[PDB]
């Protein structure tokens, strides 16, 4: 299912709530397995994503529809980064223009579920959780969640 | 089918045509390297699917440089395209700056033998590492970079320690978003600093350095 | 564990090769120096001769 | 130090610098007088010490 | 920060900052040797070996393995230590003096024993 | 030596104009600072209620 | 020839006096900046100090 | 020599070895100073960034990014200019005159340009 | 319950047994000795590891403080002390006597 009734709730890869916080209302269902955009259906990467960081909007700045890997050693801050990008995504929300807002999601593959807790919480004091997603996958679930996660 | 896998998966972050609705998704996959082994099977496999790549490092962390992200191998194959203009305009000197200092940090003690221009391209590449370090949960509006990379870049850090950067730096733009917001306004809602924006920020700077107190007692002033 | 080695070993020899190029061009800038006050003391030295 | 020794004389070491120092004192030649820390760069007032 | 406090994360950024910097010297050391570095790389050195000594401890369960009782020591008084550390304040004291002890008041009587103050 | 005395009294007079100038301008944003602060404080805490 | 000598220490006092005047000058310009400096310094730590509380209090 | 002759390869050695030699010099000038050069080692430093320089030219591609149109320099015309350049007979001129150019004819005409 | 690493360099060196003692441990310690043993030899092991470590780290040093040289002095006559040719047992009341 998909809607703008998953932003602020987690779900596991089937789209089912797990923050134990009730039903989703899906506005319509959406096949995993449907094709990228065509070569011809695109157009030049050219709009900022701000991620607040001054490192990255300097040095390697990412503009909207781009793929930038997060790419380090375990404990080099990879999360924090992203995290920071999505909280940096706030005032942008705020605005209140879908030209300039950015809806979030979080796919956490593998993580025991107190991290992805604590991501929650850092989400939830900087006032992203309003237009940030959580699809889980904890380290407990099964190998199929975690692979349909993403 | 493991590249598979993965390439499809981020394929379809994608900015779509105005035909479609002009909207994008963005990703940011992370990629756990094991002993900074990025030719690792599936560290190559999605380096090459992804347009750019910022590469953490545990000794860059340790050493202080917080986010830790090595600027000598990090890409960005969008580049510009992704940048504002005064952004652009401001960084344009950060990668060579960078680099240089880089490649003389090894003659750090020998500053009597640098020649003038090398040793201040030292000096300055000292206060730009320390420009770019950022406390954890504490993203910075696009402005307000803008403005801590003109310190930066301008020579108007040239004066201060490099222990005391970081804090000037936070100092200064809280003092302009207490006194001088429309510093901010003018490039949020134009993208560019302008000539009179750029003489009135060189001025609000050399009055916060006359105001400005070092953790040694130097002066900061000119 | 050999591989983990050879990637040590590497990296010491990266940090030596840093050092001794730095090492050699201070040298320079100290050859021209210590050149520079052969030629200073040149004077004194033949007008106590002469 | 051989052809000093040839000429029926006998060396009287003085060094300056100390790796001299060191090979000599492995050698366990005794060095009457020495001189160091103003190799890389000598002032005239050592070598007036010394002369 | 948030939780342990700033003083804790400094001084321990600090210990960490010194030890990886000692970590970068250590090859060149062995080769070219301790004399080649800068003078502030000297101080670093000399002052990350002391730490990397004190950061041992005679542990109350490794008593059959050495005989020495093992001790306990309070954050506030590592905080304090490591500060000092850090700042140089015991740069003076042989290294041999910060291992395996306890606290400051274990380091000043192991200092004694060595002949140092 | 009697300009110079002169010039030494009016630069003390200046200093002592500008001191009490930067003072009252210290004072100043340090309340603004302090206003902020705390509105962000109440703000925050109309969050967490 | 105690006229030479007095015209000699003016002109050294004179001197003297034009150093003097910028160095306190730019001593209680010091003073100042450094009371200012910690002036807000306190007025940080007072508020970091308040929303802490209002953190403590808002969650009990 | 046996696919391209001998005086093309003969002065393609001769630039790879002026380049070369200036790249060695790069560190030492970096740090150093260009004055802590020779006179010999300046008067290559000299050659070699205007050969350097040479080596680039106008493209086609170019044309859209920058209103000049670009150039089409015939191999032999190549070879007699880098010929002349590995032997001093340009030294006196500025190096801008060196930017994105074609022939001798297009250098000598931004010469006189400046 | 612990191991003797033996090197071949070490070995070499003239050291014999080679054992390595940075690297080799008992698990048991003082409880497999008797109480002189124990005493004399209470922290040998961690102070020929710290020799070692200290005659690493002092291989191209200049010059040593007191502290320093008398350490090195002290770890090379431990590790000279620990040599023993083969076919030669000694009683544990020898062994108490040469480590004290
Ligand atoms: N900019 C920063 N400044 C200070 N500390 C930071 C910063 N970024 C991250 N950290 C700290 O570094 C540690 C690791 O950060 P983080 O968990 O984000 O990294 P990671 O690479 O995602 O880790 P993991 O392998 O556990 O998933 C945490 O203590 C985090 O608080
Ligand atoms: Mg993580």
């Amino acid at each position: 299912p998909v809607g703008d009734a998953f932003l602020g709730r987690v779900v596991n890869p089937l789209g089912q709530p797990i923050d134990g916080q009730g039903d989703i209302a899906a506005e319509t269902r959406r096949a995993l397995e449907l094709q990228a955009p065509s070569v011809v259906q695109r157009q030049s990467v050219s709009e900022p994503l701000q991620t607040g960081i001054k490192a990255i909007d300097a040095m390697t700045p990412i503009g909207r529809g781009q793929r930038q890997l997060i790419i380090g050693d375990r404990k080099t801050g990879k999360t924090a980064v992203c995290v920071d990008t999505i909280l940096n995504q706030r005032e942008a929300w705020l605005t209140g223009d879908p030209k300039q807002q950015v809806r979030c999601v979080y796919v956490a593959i593998g993580q025991k579920g107190t991290t992805i807790a604590s991501v929650k919480r850092a989400l939830e004091e900087g006032g992203a959780m309003e237009y940030t997603t959580i699809v889980a996958a904890p380290a407990s679930d099964a190998a199929g969640f975690k692979w349909l996660a993403p | 089918d493991v590249f598979y896998l993965h390439s499809r998966l981020l394929e379809r972050c994608a900015k779509l045509s105005d035909e479609l609705g002009g909207g994008s998704m963005t990703g940011l996959p992370i990629i756990e390297t094991k002993a900074n082994d990025i030719s690792a099977f599936i560290p190559t496999n999605v380096i090459s699917i992804t347009d750019g790549q910022c590469f953490l490092e545990s000794d860059l962390f340790n050493q202080g440089v917080r986010p830790a992200i090595n600027v000598g191998v990090s890409v960005s194959r969008v580049g510009g395209a992704a940048q504002i203009k005064a952004m652009k305009e401001v960084a344009g000197s950060l990668r060579l700056d960078l680099s240089q200092y880089r490649e003389l940090e090894a003659f750090a003690a020998f500053a009597s033998d640098l020649d003038a221009a090398s040793k201040a391209q030292l000096d300055r590449g000292a206060r730009l590492v320390e420009l770019l370090k950022q406390p954890q949960y504490s993203p910075l509006a696009v402005e307000e970079q803008v403005v801590a990379i003109f310190l930066g870049t301008q020579g108007h850090l040239d004066s201060v320690p490099v222990e005391d950067v970081q804090r000037f730096e936070s100092e200064l733009l809280e003092h302009v978003k207490a006194s001088h917001s429309d510093i901010f306004d003018g490039i949020r809602e134009t993208k560019k600093l302008s000539e009179e924006a750029e003489e009135k920020l060189v001025s609000v700077i050399n009055e916060f350095k006359k105001g400005f107190q070092a953790s040694d007692g130097s002066s900061v002033v000119v | 564990a050999t591989l983990r080695e050879l990637r040590g070993r590497i990296r010491s020899a990266g940090s030596i090769k840093k050092i001794t190029k730095a090492q050699e061009l201070i040298a320079t800038s100290r050859i021209a120096k210590a050149q520079a006050r052969v030629e200073a003391a040149r004077p004194y030295a033949a007008e106590i001769t002469n | 130090f051989s052809l000093l020794r040839d000429e029926g004389k006998d060396p009287v070491l003085y060094v300056v610098g100390r790796k001299a120092l060191g090979y000599f004192s492995f050698r366990q030649r005794t060095v009457v007088e020495s001189w160091t820390g103003f190799s890389e760069r000598p002032t005239y007032e050592n070598a007036r010490e010394i002369a | 920060p948030a939780i342990v406090g700033d003083e804790h994360y400094r001084v321990a950024q600090e210990v960490i900052r010194i030890l990886q910097r000692y970590k970068d010297l250590q090859d060149i050391i062995a080769i070219l040797g301790i004399d080649e570095l800068s003078e502030e790389d000297k101080q670093l050195v000399n002052r990350a070996r002391r730490i990397e000594r004190f950061l041992s401890q005679n542990m109350m369960a490794a008593e059959q393995f050495t005989g020495q009782p093992g001790s306990t020591v309070p954050l506030k008084e590592t905080i304090e230590a490591f500060d000092k550390l850090t700042k140089g304040e015991f740069d003076h004291l042989p290294e041999q003096a910060f291992f395996l002890i306890g606290g400051l008041d274990d380091l000043a009587k192991k200092a004694e024993s060595l002949g140092a103050k | 030596l009697a300009d110079a005395d002169a010039m030494h009294a009016k630069a003390l007079a200046d200093a002592k104009a500008e001191s009490e100038k930067v003072t009252e301008e210290a004072k100043q944003d340090s309340e603004r600072i302090a206003a902020q602060l705390s509105e962000q404080a109440g703000s925050e805490a109309e969050r967490i209620k | 020839e105690a006229m030479l000598a007095k015209t000699a220490a003016d002109n050294r006092k004179s001197a003297e006096q034009v150093a003097a005047a910028q160095a306190d000058y730019e001593k209680e310009m010091a003073e100042a900046r450094a009371q200012a400096s910690a002036l807000r310094d306190e007025a940080r730590a007072a508020g970091r100090s308040v929303v802490d509380e209002k953190r403590a209090q808002a969650s009990g």
